[PDB]
């Protein structure tokens, strides 16, 4: 943790820096805050309350945000984090690297499910 | 095994009314851990929340919740996220810790809790604070000051009538003054989660603040009663209560917030306060900053 977190402070593209690190064998960021949930949710990517389906796990949003975890500027032109204060659903097969998954994907702009993991548009 | 499916154990009046010396706490399963599927504090906080689901908590719109001791040595705040999952979506969470962390709170303040200046009154105080030096046990187990001085003043000044508190204590991390302040609530207990049953930890609960003395409590004797209870009560580690979470979220009670002068507080108002049906405090915008 304290290494990959240290790494993404030595680069201009923290998203690419993290992904290249874990794509080359780096240990994913640990200690993401996994919640216990009734697997009866809608399955959207980001939600005010947990929304995991039986195929998903829910995390506290700040804990899966690279920018929150590394204490660096968020890239949102709004300056407001998309995850913090909310909950984020991750496909269950991807719990090994929740942060890597979030950096690697984008919720659907119309249906709010993960593109390729729920979006049916 | 009924109790295994409960979120934990609450101190019964059987032990509240005893009168005994303060003895050493000796738990049979001391420091045994239960495996989690997930940080242990997830299950601890959810069990506390489940028990508070059985209490007459006031649950207004724009509920004001402050969470002290929210950080971990990992830089995250599992308890705050549980509070986010539990509380109404429009609840305001302010959390605080000595050390840096990141959380799903609305407002996060670093530094000693004493630097946390609350301009208004809040509706719910959660404290998980514990000072590392309490581990240096030398001599008598005496009432502690530490952050309890701050919390006691908070209860007396910055807590709405009808508001509640849940404050972590242990065998050695405890305060005579805080126990005595439980006598200013409609009801009080100590709640011990099943997930951490092997610890002398308990959450001292004051339910529905009344601002006036309802029960005269000898705080030193009451801590001796709490330890006598722990020493007398087998508690099996368990998270069975988290197997069914269909009703985990705090009920959306729409509790009203009223402004009232002290002299207007009649018997009707006290009854409503004591039932979780009313809060008395400002309806301004909340201001919680570091000083
Ligand atoms: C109850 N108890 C206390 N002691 C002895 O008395 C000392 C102080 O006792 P305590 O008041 O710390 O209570 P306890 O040991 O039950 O607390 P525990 O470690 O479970 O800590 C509870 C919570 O305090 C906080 N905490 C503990 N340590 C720290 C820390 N170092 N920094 C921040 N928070 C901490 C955490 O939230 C933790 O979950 C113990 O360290 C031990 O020598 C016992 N010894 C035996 N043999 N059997 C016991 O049952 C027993
Ligand atoms: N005086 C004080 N002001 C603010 N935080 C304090 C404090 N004294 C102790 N603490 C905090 O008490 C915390 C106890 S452990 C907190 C665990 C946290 N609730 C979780 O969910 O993991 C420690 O982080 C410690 O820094
Ligand atoms: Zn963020
Ligand atoms: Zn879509």
């Amino acid at each position: 943790n304290s290494s990959v977190l240290s790494l993404v402070n030595f680069t201009v593209d923290p998203q690419k820096a993290y992904l290249d690190f874990v794509n080359a064998g780096g240990a994913p960021l640990t200690n993401c805050v996994k919640m216990l949930t009734p697997k009866t949710g809608t399955g959207i990517a980001i939600s005010v309350k947990p929304e995991s389906t039986a195929d998903q796990e829910t995390y506290g949003g700040a804990s899966v945000c690279l920018y929150c975890r590394a204490h660096i500027e968020h890239p949102d032109v709004s300056g407001v984090c998309k995850y913090k204060g909310k909950f984020v659903q991750i496909p269950a097969q991807c719990v090994r690297d929740p942060v890597g998954f979030c950096l690697s994907n984008t919720p659907c702009n119309v249906c709010q499910y993960w593109i390729g993991y729920g979006c049916n548009c | 095994a009924s109790a295994d499916w409960k979120p934990g154990h609450a101190m019964p009046s059987l032990f509240k009314v005893q009168n005994v010396n303060l003895e050493r706490c000796e738990l049979a399963n001391y420091k045994q851990s239960i495996p989690m599927p997930v940080h242990m504090n997830i299950a601890k906080y959810m069990q506390l929340c489940q028990y508070l689901n059985t209490c007459t908590l006031a649950v207004p719109a724009n509920m004001r919740v402050i969470h002290f001791g929210a950080g971990s040595d990992k830089g995250i705040a599992p308890g705050t996220s549980v509070l986010r999952q539990w509380l109404p979506t429009d609840a305001i969470i302010i959390d605080n810790d000595l050390n840096e962390f990141v959380s799903d709170a609305d407002i996060t303040l670093f530094g000693d809790c004493v630097t946390v200046r609350v301009g208004q009154q809040v509706d719910l105080v959660i404290s998980d604070m514990y000072d590392p030096t309490t581990k240096n046990v030398t001599g008598s187990n005496e009432s502690k000051a530490l952050f309890f001085t701050y919390l006691c003043n908070l209860i007396n000044n910055n807590l709405a009538l009808g508001g509640s508190v849940a404050i972590k204590i242990t065998e050695h991390s405890w305060s005579v003054e805080l126990y005595e302040l439980m006598g200013k609530f409609a009801w009080w207990t100590v709640f011990c989660t099943n997930a951490n049953a092997s610890s002398s930890e308990g959450f001292l609960l004051g339910i529905n603040y009344l601002g006036t003395i309802k029960e005269n409590i000898d705080g030193g004797a009451m801590h001796a009663n709490y330890i006598f209870w722990r020493n007398s009560t087998p508690m099996n580690l368990s998270t069975y209560s988290l197997f069914d979470l269909s009703k985990f979220q705090l009920k959306l009670k729409g509790t009203p917030v009223l402004q009232l002068k002290e002299s207007q507080i009649n018997e009707l108002v006290i009854s409503l306060l004591s039932q979780g049906k009313l809060l008395i405090r400002d309806n301004d915008t909340l201001s919680v900053s570091t000083d």
